[PDB]
């Protein structure tokens, strides 16, 4: 039924453009908001925005707009980081409202994205 | 715009214990208040959402109750498996104050 | 939040334009069960629109 599987986490210089992308699946509604919620490594959860799928209205966090860009396809919905630092190093989780009423029933498992100068290192 | 201030950072429990988690909203929310659980490696589960009805398959231990601006978690018989990281979540994505996370809280059972 | 309550609008007209009326034949317990479910839909637009638009009327 109801699936969320989020896609394109990579390792990343800053300033360089990155998009990820939620494959939407099983839901039976036509529109409903698909959250965009971020974690930095051991920090809290974090809003960054969403979309209301049938329609283009988007709605980003104050620190998000200019940063962030959201994108509704036919089976998926799209996060575009325009130009990431440190600080943007986090999973991201795309996560659905079912009912419009603002909370999230539906989550997928996330995707990482390091921002850093360095290649990765073994602990 | 508006902020979910969450206290406390962190609680200790035994077994058996009642826990209370609460989060105050920078602004009227109403019932747009929900309350989350999440375990290492995996995504949030909901667990009270409209600021005080059960989720599907959540234990009855788990309580949500709002006034005004306050909103207040309590888990009242603590099991070991209830050691998580908490989080309410307030406000609407189309509010003229967004919507926001608390700052979590982490609960640790002895 | 000009743009905001304009966004804000052409959402909730957006939400208004997803539940149209179904057809009023009235032929079915189905028929009178689509127009429940349409009611139910409706008051949680008209819901919505009221809590959204408060946040932009102070
Ligand atoms: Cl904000």
């Amino acid at each position: 039924q109801e699936q969320l599987v989020e896609s394109g986490g990579r390792l990343v210089t800053p300033g360089t453009a990155l998009t990820l992308t939620c494959k939407v699946s099983g839901f039976s509604l036509s529109g409903f908001w698909l959250n965009w919620v971020r974690q930095a490594p051991g920090k809290g959860l974090e809003w960054v925005g969403a979309i209301y799928r049938g329609s283009g209205s988007e709605w980003y966090a104050s620190w998000a707009k200019g940063r962030f860009t959201i994108s509704d396809t036919s089976t998926t919905v799209t996060l575009k980081l325009t130009s990431p630092t440190t600080e943007d190093t986090a999973t991201y989780f795309c996560a659905a409202d079912t009912t419009d009423n603002g909370y999230f029933t539906i989550w997928g498992p996330g995707t990482l994205v390091t921002v850093s100068s360095h290649h990765h290192h073994h602990h | 715009e508006l902020v979910m201030t969450q206290t406390p950072s962190s609680v200790s429990e035994p077994v058996g214990g009642t826990v209370t988690i609460k989060c105050q909203a920078s602004q009227s929310i109403s019932s747009w208040l929900s309350w989350y659980q999440q375990k290492p490696g995996q995504p949030p589960k909901l667990l009270i959402y409209d600021a005080s009805n059960l989720a599907s398959g959540v234990p009855s231990r788990f309580m949500g109750s709002g006034s005004g601006t306050e909103y207040t978690l309590t888990i009242s018989g603590v099991q070991r498996e209830d050691a998580a990281t908490y989080y309410c979540l307030g406000g609407y994505p189309a509010a003229s104050y967004r919507t926001a996370f608390g700052g979590g809280t982490e609960l640790e059972i002895i | 939040s000009d743009e905001d309550l304009l966004k804000a609008v052409r959402l909730i007209k957006f939400l208004y334009q997803s539940n149209p009326p179904p057809n009023p034949e009235g032929t079915r317990q189905a028929r009178r069960n689509r127009r429940r479910r349409w009611r139910e839909r409706q008051r949680q637009i008209h819901s919505i629109s009221e809590r959204i638009l408060s946040t932009y009327l102070g």
